């Protein structure tokens, strides 16, 4: 939605 | 250096807007849109990154000496960020591109 995540840019790819 | 952090560039994970600017590059017409911006949860910053045929992003945990990824630890955000234009290949995707809108470029 616009304001609620968790896991976001870890590895390249 | 090897890394990004100096010759990088979506380093700026400290004041600027939140969703807004996310939505803003995840929606931009060209691909490529990189930018980190805080969230509206504590310990939580997010990564905006458009891919082609792709795009996905979500918080991160700034710590005041280190801050860390849904899975590994890193150096400020821009050091993971930096990674990511060191090694991006997605065609016009290397943290150093604007938005150019189909329309007008």
């Amino acid at each position: 939605d616009t304001e609620v995540y968790e896991s976001p840019y870890a590895d390249p790819e | 250096g090897s890394p990004g952090i100096h010759e990088s560039k979506e380093w700026y994970h400290a004041s600027l807007t939140r969703a807004q600017a996310e939505h803003m590059l995840m929606r931009v017409p060209r691909d490529g849109a990189f930018l980190v911006r805080k969230r509206n949860e504590p310990n939580s910053y997010a990564i905006s990154f458009r891919a082609e045929g792709k795009i996905k992003h979500c918080r991160v945990q700034q710590e005041g000496q280190t801050v860390m990824l849904g899975n590994s630890e890193f150096d400020s955000l821009v050091d993971l960020i930096s990674y990511y234009e060191k090694h991006p290949l997605y065609r016009k995707m290397k943290l150093r591109y604007p938005i150019n809108e189909e329309n007008s470029s």
